[PDB]
């Protein structure tokens, strides 16, 4: 699939961060762009033996350090940290099948986002307001990753519930309005 | 049995040099060590001009009836000037010698520049170099001189750009004039159906009376994008040796061996210890960057891999070249004046067919890797040059991984 990915990509060329047309400054992969991804595996590979080598715990649960007993319950259930945003998602909805749903809509969001453009530029380097819409998006992306980690008790849900709801209406509804704005304020509308 | 070139030197220290033949027509030029690497950037244009001016009239023979006495008598009358030299060349018969000798004399000296004039060829300048562009590869050597030799006064062009060529003046042209036309720095050289002695008897009855008084390559490139242009040219060189350095002969032999693109030119021009030494082609688009690829294969072959029968081919090559030029006399001439300007002396083609029996495989591949392996070039194009590789490809092909 990443084979289909990246075929899917060379048809059209990658993007630059002003989201202008780069047709007219390309230049070659091999010594300018291939240095650098061997630097940036260079700096992965130290922050990942770094992280093996000092710090080999600091991620993951102590709990599965113990044998799987179906005896004896956890008093805390979690997955492992990049699950959590969505983890809060399904805590807040309290419906069982909500959550369900909202938890696949949350990753599934992101499918529908390129149907939701309704500006004339394509790249945030120009585009202020979206861009202060895309920080509280991260934001709250961030809170949501914490709430998942707190146990079910006030406020942790209370947040949940609305981080969740500022999460899908930030993606779903102040974008693209916000983009419908800038494109006023640029006398294009 | 070629005969010798025989040289003389009067006070001023205008040497006159002169190489007689059966042939009854003659070449007598002069030849002036001042070209635009002499020129400081607020005088760009100034041997250029004085070079449209010098035919215009002089003191002694004022306007078109100066002219009128080179047609009386049929010769032809040639000026050119390059970065380092200016030449003033007359073709005639043998027995209008001594008065094309007296009309040389006017030229560089008691010539006479008229206001009126400089403003009309001014204009001739301006709208030729206002067309000039037209010629792709003069843009694509000058844009190569210029991103090679960047900072120093062989970067420069010897026309100039155009706000010198319209703001210049009598009085500078003058100082040019007065300054870059020294005695010891000028040759008189004849060749053909004329005598040292009497040549010699006129440049001391004229022409007696002249007065008498850190080059960089940079490795680089200049790329001018028009996609406009049907076809794209693109020169691509290292830095030479220079006039006085012997392994040039070798040089020449290896440009001998390389002789894809519609026009593959090579070159190795030569200025005072320095030059560019490398290929022009001028090609379609999409063949340019195979066209790149190429030429440097056989330039690290060239290093790598020589062997004596193509080094055999362009020691003949070179031998047939240099015999076939310094021909006519003109072509001669032009290499007298050139031999006194840059070498001192004339080099006679026995001189030159031992510096090329001494040449062989071996050194033939050391001088080349001593010259173009592992250099950086310098790189002009011009026109559709999007698939021209940039600096990084190019210098990576400037060798092989596997020697
Ligand atoms: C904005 C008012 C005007 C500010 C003017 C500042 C001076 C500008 C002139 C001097 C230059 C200063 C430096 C300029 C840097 C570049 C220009 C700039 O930063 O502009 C101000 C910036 C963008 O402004 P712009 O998009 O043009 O319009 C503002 C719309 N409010 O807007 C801002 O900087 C302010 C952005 C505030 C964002 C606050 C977000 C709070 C909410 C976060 C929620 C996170 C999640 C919380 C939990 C959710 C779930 C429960
Ligand atoms: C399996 C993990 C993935 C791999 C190995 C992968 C691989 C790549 C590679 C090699 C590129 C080209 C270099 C670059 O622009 O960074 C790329 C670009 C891209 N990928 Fe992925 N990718 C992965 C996951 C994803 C996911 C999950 C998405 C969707 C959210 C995605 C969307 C894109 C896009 C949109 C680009 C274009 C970048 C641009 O032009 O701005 N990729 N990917």
């Amino acid at each position: 699939l990443a084979i289909v990915h990246l075929l899917f990509l060379h048809e059209t060329g990658s993007n630059n961060p002003t989201g202008l047309n780069s047709d007219a400054d390309k230049i070659p992969f091999h010594p300018y762009y291939t240095i650098k991804d061997i630097l940036g595996i260079l700096i992965m590979f130290l922050i990942l033996m770094t992280l093996v080598l000092f710090f080999p715990d600091m991620l993951g649960d102590p709990d599965n350090y113990m044998p799987a007993n179906p005896l004896n319950t956890p008093p805390h259930i979690k997955p492992e940290w990049y699950f959590l945003f969505a983890y809060a998602i399904l805590r807040s909805i309290p419906n069982k099948l909500g959550g369900v749903l909202a938890l696949i809509l949350s990753i599934l969001i992101l499918a529908l986002m390129p149907f939701l453009h309704t500006s004339k530029q394509r790249s945030l380097m120009f585009r202020p307001i979206t861009q202060i819409l895309y920080w509280i998006l991260v934001a709250n992306l961030l809170i949501l990753t914490w709430i998942g980690g707190q146990p079910v008790e006030h406020p942790f849900i209370i947040i949940g519930q609305l981080a969740s709801i500022s999460y899908f209406s930030i993606i779903l509804i102040l974008m693209p309005i916000s983009g419908i704005i800038e494109d006023k304020m640029l006398k294009l509308y | 049995s070629v005969p010798e070139t025989q040289v003389s030197i009067l006070d001023n220290g205008l040497r006159v040099a002169s190489e007689q033949s059966s042939h009854a027509t003659c070449t007598v030029g002069v030849w002036i060590d001042a070209g635009s690497r002499y020129e400081t950037e607020k005088n760009n244009g100034a041997g250029y001009f004085l070079e449209h001016l010098a035919f215009k009239g002089t003191k002694n023979r004022p306007g078109n009836a100066l002219e009128k006495e080179v047609e009386s008598i049929g010769a032809h009358l040639n000026a050119y000037s390059t970065r380092e030299h200016t030449a003033y060349l007359i073709k005639a018969l043998s027995k209008d010698l001594p008065k094309v000798v007296e009309l040389l004399a006017d030229i560089v000296q008691n010539s006479s520049l008229e206001d009126s004039q400089i403003e009309k060829e001014r204009d001739v300048i301006l709208r030729e170099m206002q067309e000039n562009d037209a010629s792709m590869q003069n843009v694509v050597f000058d844009y190569l001189h210029a991103t090679a030799f960047q900072g120093t006064p062989l970067a420069q062009a010897v026309e100039g750009p155009s706000e010198n060529v319209r703001r210049l003046s009598r009085t500078d042209l003058t100082d040019y004039l007065n300054r870059h036309y020294k005695a010891p720095r000028m040759v008189l050289a004849a060749a053909g159906g004329v005598e040292h002695q009497q040549l010699l008897d006129l440049a001391q009855k004229h022409l007696s009376s002249v007065s008498r008084v850190p080059c960089r390559f940079t490795g680089s490139e200049i790329r001018h994008r028009d996609d406009a242009l049907p076809l794209a040219h693109v020169a691509i060189a290292v830095e030479g040796p220079g006039w006085a350095n012997p392994d040039n002969v070798t040089l020449q032999v290896a440009n001998a061996i390389i002789g894809l693109c519609q026009s593959f030119q090579t070159f190795n021009i030569s200025y005072s210890d320095t030059g560019l030494l490398g290929a022009h082609f001028v090609c379609d688009a999409m063949s340019i960057d195979d066209m790149v690829f190429f030429l440097q294969g056989q330039w690290m072959r060239l290093c790598t891999s020589a062997t004596e029968s193509e080094v055999t081919r362009g020691k003949n090559i070179l031998r047939n070249a240099l015999v076939s030029h310094l021909d006519g006399t003109t072509p001669v001439c032009e290499d007298i004046g050139r031999s006194l300007l840059t070498y001192g002396r004339r080099i006679p083609l026995a001189e030159w067919e031992s510096r090329i029996q001494e040449v062989d495989a071996q050194m033939l591949r050391d001088i080349c890797s001593k010259y173009f392996y592992d250099q950086c070039p310098a790189v002009a194009g011009y026109g559709p040059i999007e698939q021209l590789p940039d600096y990084n490809r190019i210098r990576s092909g400037m060798f092989w991984l596997r020697f």
